[PDB]
């Protein structure tokens, strides 16, 4: 193969001399350590190689040599409960090779080649097989997980291995045509894996909040964005998200950020249950963790690792829910890497070819029709961190433009304790209509109408407050003001919720339909009793204002009946009052 | 080995860079002694590294070098710092050299000062709460071991004196935890970038007042100092910090003087080398020089020992868009904001509860901790003062006569909660007096106005009086 | 025909092919690799001693040994018929609908010749979109450019 030597080092960046006859973007050998690199740009007799390891000590004239072939993951049974780095790595090995710091040239296989795993054939001698079809069954944490034929391999089978235990380098299926299929593949990350249709959203994705179930769904194949200034509530959104969710795998990429929340979701998640499984939790969770210390050119590929397995697992006919930390890491990441490379920057400082990545990456997400005819889907929630909180960052307007659901934070929220914090007034979602079938049979009949009538009444007391910042709130009319502490009491009391209290962390459609329906009765019945002449200063003194306001802390199994208490208390009310 | 190698040839000298032709031998990183023709020796460092040439930054002035008898040779060809426990009670320059009068430390090891990233696997929850015996921070914003809490203040603003309370100040709670452990006091070490000498010599009497010079190491760049020291400082400082930490069982409290010199020390040579910038100039990879700096604290498993930060920044026109408190938002676990307008009426501390936020708070409070009811009243403090802040711009509009009882109660919420519960001054408060005094000021609002609050911990704890602690 | 080899530099969606004087300026071109893949391109610029061509899609697995550049057109051309009613197109005139391809009538190129001004006529006569707030307050009229402005959730 081809083998070179050192021309120039600068930080993250080496260029080699010698490597005519490479290609580009493989992955590369340098020095006699072997840091992983891979080759960004040729120019006659050199080649460029951005480094994925710290290059501190290394010295000019030491050894370059190319492997052939690009950044690709194995992909297998023995992923689930576990962590890797950016380029796929398990922590937890590293950890026994090497003391408490991370250290350079350390080769450990991504998967474990000495587990063993109770193999079930399926195919029998003589069958065809192709691309996305099954070859047998072996479990895992209560799962099924299913051996698949490698996208681009056709053949008909000679012989199987019968039941029994074998590890992941056993070659279980061989073909007429001599290849052998072992239980594990490997596949580039920067490549699609093939689909046979892509379907039509019809089905939502439940995250537990009430805004966001409620005011801007997302459904299954969707694609969503939460952009916010630092301190609003990102990371605590999407491990609420992690922790409530309803996907059957849920795949994490700490992208550039802080440590101390990967130790965090390292310590919490085996206490906790499942919410479908009754298992623990930990248990349908990949985290791939490349910290902000850690060398920042294993960010880009960290977020492709991330993609690759979230869409692995979709071919089995699982649903997957994939969370990217920071989006805005790897743009700086990019800017930082073209800065060697001395291109002309676009605007900001980016590389021109940063929305392309963007787009490319956001369009592997929805529902579709696996190989093997199964149905699955993919849905992806990517935060993106604007520097001081500038909207009009470039990497908040190339997001904006594809992403179907838009979760904007305000800092004002947040500096309340007003917390999800998120702004109403400038957050939308594209998927509401296409889910009103599915929540009519599963939900009520009646639920649209009682959205969209919470939507008229905070739509009317937004252009109401217009009026109160330039001549105070006692200043408009009785029905103003009633409409004012009707949204002050929605405000407070559907949109509002706390992450880390007991009950109220989790919230199911049913809840929130009860307490928007007991808001509503109550707006109808004061809106009633004004027109026979009662102030609107009396009606905010009763005390079914105390049942409506605490109902967010009732448990779930208990719900049912403080509903039917608060709609006679309702009642009881506004009948005795004048 | 015993070899030096010499480099003549250089060619190129201007402002903090140097340019040398046949030194492919140098490893990139390397640590350079360039001598000048009249024999005295300036530190420097190889940052760009070729068959053709290469680069070295030099850190002290250029002032006499020339083109014909410069030459360069090598030190080592990874920058290492020579650590003992011995240096418990020494003071350093920026660079590690004694400036104290007393002979160079004998080391025990050699290490590198870039520092390696720790496994987060290794790694563990801090969740030791710290008394500072300051209300606005321990019931609002609490700090506990392993954190990383810079302070956000402006050009003329008490932040030193607030660093060196919290220093002195800084003690654990065994009783409330129900560990029943003692500890031994903090050791400080203290890295100061640019400082003055008007901040130094109150710094150097406080801890000299305190007693606090035995357990602390020092290491002081001043105003007058080459201004490319300040690259190697912090990263000397965190070195030494976790060494004592993590090899001896120390528990080690970290205080850095001004970031800001710090950025504009790296915005320097970035601005040499002609990087692609950020905003208002400064180079694009600030984000990640920083985060090498924050990301060396935290508490690791199996081991007793922690390291804390308390880095301290001014904030350019007391705006916190600005790069730095940006960046370095994005990175620390939180931050305590200084306000202006606080400090023109006398209130000291003058700390702002609104824009400060602590993002460890939840794990080091709460039932068997401090106390149940902690973290409700924290939430109900912050609802009632921003209601009132709320009223306060609203009457600058309407007037004060219009308002009425409801809003009248939260305006005097508001202005005792400012004359008495952030304003303390240099008395040192248990996290009970504080909890009492807060308790205190929420019976003044009705009592079916406190919803954050279970109605047990009301029934519990309401109706105090705050005239019977003071009258 | 011709197929030139000297490729000298591949970076980002640039590449840069020696002795290539032959192709005109805004020419279409392929770019055929060691495993027989077929990518598409254009000239963006021509000198005396060598072309800048972009890249369609990736450069992955380009290489400056095996790689050659091909001409197929000397400008962007469009087959044009009346039998293009009913079908869908990708951008670049290959179907999609998984129809066979029409047979061209006529092949015209992309960039139009400007209309001369003293040959057009007043607009006169109106469409009829079915909308209420267009058909009457703001008629569309045969030959009229009126534009739509919309937000994000619009
Ligand atoms: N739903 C919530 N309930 C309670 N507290 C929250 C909620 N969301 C955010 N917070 C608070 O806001 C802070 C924001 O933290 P984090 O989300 O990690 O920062 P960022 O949004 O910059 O990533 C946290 O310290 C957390 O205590
Ligand atoms: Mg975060």
């Amino acid at each position: 193969m081809i083998q070179g030597v050192i021309q120039k080092i600068a930080g993250p960046a080496v260029i080699a001399k010698g490597m005519l006859g490479a290609r580009m973007y493989d992955i590369c050998k340098v020095g006699e350590e072997g840091l992983v690199g891979e080759i960004i740009r040729l120019d006659g007799d050199t080649a460029f190689v951005q480094v994925y390891e710290d290059t501190s000590g290394l010295k000019v004239g030491e050894p370059v040599v190319s492997t052939g072939l690009p950044l690709a993951v194995e992909l297998g049974p023995g992923m689930l409960n576990g962590i890797y780095d950016g380029i796929q790595r398990p922590l937890e090995r590293i950890r026994e090779k090497t003391g408490i710091y991370i250290t350079r040239g350390v080769v450990v296989h991504a998967l474990d080649r000495e587990k063993k795993w109770a193999w079930t054939p399926m195919v029998k001698p003589g069958d065809e097989v192709r691309g996305g079809m099954v070859l047998g069954t072996v479990p895992e944490f209560g799962f099924t997980h299913k051996i698949l034929v490698p996208p681009d391999v056709r053949g008909r089978v000679k012989e199987v291995k019968p039941a029994g235990e074998y590890t992941v380098e056993e070659p279980v299926v061989v073909l007429e045509d001599g290849t052998e299929l072992k239980m594990y593949h490997t596949w580039p990350v920067r490549r699609a894996r093939p689909v046979q249709r892509k379907l039509d959203p019809n089905t939502p994705f439940l995250t537990g909040m009430r805004i966001l179930d409620v005011l801007f769904p997302v459904a299954m194949g969707g694609t969503a964005a939460i952009p916010g200034p630092f301190g609003s509530g990102k990371t605590v959104t999407q491990q609420s998200l992690a922790k409530w969710s309803n996907a059957d795998v849920v795949v994490y990429v700490g992208c550039g950020e802080r440590g101390n929340e990967m130790t965090d979701v390292l310590v919490e998640f085996p206490e906790l249950t499942d919410p479908k499984t009754g298992g623990p939790l930990m248990h349908r969770t990949v985290l791939i963790a490349n910290t902000s210390n850690m060398p920042v050119a294993a960010r880009e590929a960290s977020i492709y690792v991330g993609v690759t397995i979230a869409e692995y697992f979709r071919d089995q006919g699982f649903s997957v829910a994939l969370m990217a930390d920071s989006t805005s890491r790897w743009a700086e990441a990019l800017r930082e890497i073209s800065s060697r490379l001395e291109e002309m920057p676009a605007e900001e400082g980016y590389p021109p070819y940063l929305a392309a990545r963007l787009a490319a990456f956001y369009e592997r997400a929805g529902k579709v029709i696996t190989l093997g005819g199964e149905e699955g889907a993919v849905t992806i929630v990517g935060a993106v961190s604007p520097p001081g909180g500038d909207m009009s960052e470039p990497v908040t307007q190339s997001t904006l433009r594809i992403v179907g659901a838009f979760w904007r934070l305000d800092a004002s929220l947040a500096f309340r304790r007003h917390f999800p914090a998120i702004n109403w007034n400038g957050s939308y979602s594209l998927f509401t209509s296409a889910l009103d079938p599915w929540y009519r049979e599963n939900v009520a009949e009646d639920y649209p109408e009682l959205r969209d009538a919470i939507s008229e009444l905070l739509q009317r007391e937004a252009g109401l407050q217009e009026i109160v910042q330039l001549v105070g709130p006692d200043a408009l009319q009785d029905a103003e003001r009633l409409v004012i502490e009707v949204g002050r009491i929605i405000r407070e009391d559907f949109l509002q919720q706390n992450a880390y209290h007991e009950v109220d962390a989790y919230c199911s459609m049913k809840k929130a339909y009860g307490i928007m329906k007991m808001i509503l009765a109550f707006y109808k019945e004061a809106e009633a009793a004004i027109k026979r002449g009662v102030s609107i200063d009396e009606i905010l003194q009763l005390p079914v204002l105390e049942r409506i306001g605490r109902a967010r802390y009732v448990s779930e199994e208990e719900f049912p009946a403080y509903f039917e208490e608060a709609m006679k208390e309702i009642q009881g009310a506004f009948k005795a009052l004048a | 080995d015993l070899l030096k190698k010499e480099y003549t040839g250089i060619t190129y000298i201007s402002g903090p860079l140097l340019f040398v032709e046949n030194a492919k031998d140098l490893a990139y990183g390397a640590i350079v002694d360039i001598k000048d023709g009249t024999g005295r020796v300036r530190g420097g460092q190889v940052i760009e590294v070729s068959e053709e040439y290469a680069v070295i930054q030099v850190f002290e002035e250029t002032t006499g070098l020339d083109l014909a008898t410069t030459s360069v040779s090598l030190v080592e060809d990874v920058a290492r710092l020579g650590v003992s426990k011995e240096m418990l009670g020494r003071r350093f320059n920026g660079i590690g050299k004694p400036i104290d009068g007393l002979p160079p430390i004998t080391p025990e090891k050699r290490l590198p000062i870039t520092g390696l990233p720790l496994n987060p696997v290794a790694r563990r929850k801090p969740e030791q709460f710290i008394q500072t015996g300051i209300s606005t921070i321990d019931v609002m914003n609490t700090l506990v071991r392993g954190q990383k809490l810079p302070i956000f203040s402006g050009s003329g603003l008490p932040a030193n004196e607030i660093a060196a309370q919290i220093a002195r100040q800084a003690t654990v709670r065994p009783d409330l935890s129900g560990e029943g452990e003692k500890e031994e006091p903090f050791a400080v070490v203290f890295a100061a970038m640019g400082i003055t000498q008007r901040e130094l010599s109150y710094f150097i009497q406080e801890f000299e007042r305190t007693g606090a010079l035995s357990r602390s190491v020092l290491f002081l760049n001043k105003a007058d100092d080459p201004t490319i020291e300040r690259i190697l400082t912090p990263r000397m400082a965190l070195t030494v910090a976790e060494y004592l930490a993590f090899e001896h069982d120390y528990h080690v409290l970290v205080i850095l003087t001004d970031m800001t010199n710090y950025c504009e020390a790296l915005r320097e040579i970035g601005a040499a080398r002609e990087e692609i910038p950020g905003r208002r100039g400064y180079p694009g990879y600030m984000y990640t020089d920083l985060a090498t700096i924050y990301e060396r604290a935290g508490v690791v498993e199996g081991k007793k020992g922690s390291v804390t930060q308390i880095p301290i920044l001014s904030m350019p026109d007391d705006d916190r868009t600005h790069p730095i408190p940006d960046l370095t938002g994005y990175i620390t676990e939180g931050q305590i904001q200084l306000s202006r307008e606080l400090h023109r009426k006398g209130i000291y501390p003058p700390i702002d509860p609104l824009p400060s936020l602590s993002r460890l708070m939840n794990n080091g409070v709460g039932k068997g901790k401090t106390r149940e009811d902690h973290k409700q009243v924290s939430d109900q403090l912050y609802s009632a003062y921003a209601n009132g802040v709320d009223i306060r711009k609203l009457v600058a509009i309407i007037g004060e006569d219009a308002l009425t009882e409801n809003d009248r109660r939260y305006l005097q919420f508001a202005d005792a909660f400012e004359r008495f519960f952030i304003n303390q001054g240099q008395q040192n408060r248990s996290i009970e007096e504080s909890l009492q005094i807060a308790w205190a000021l929420l019976s003044m609002l009705p009592q079916g106005e406190l919803k954050r609050i279970s109605k047990d911990h009301i029934g519990k704890y309401y109706g105090q009086k705050l005239e019977e602690i003071w009258g």
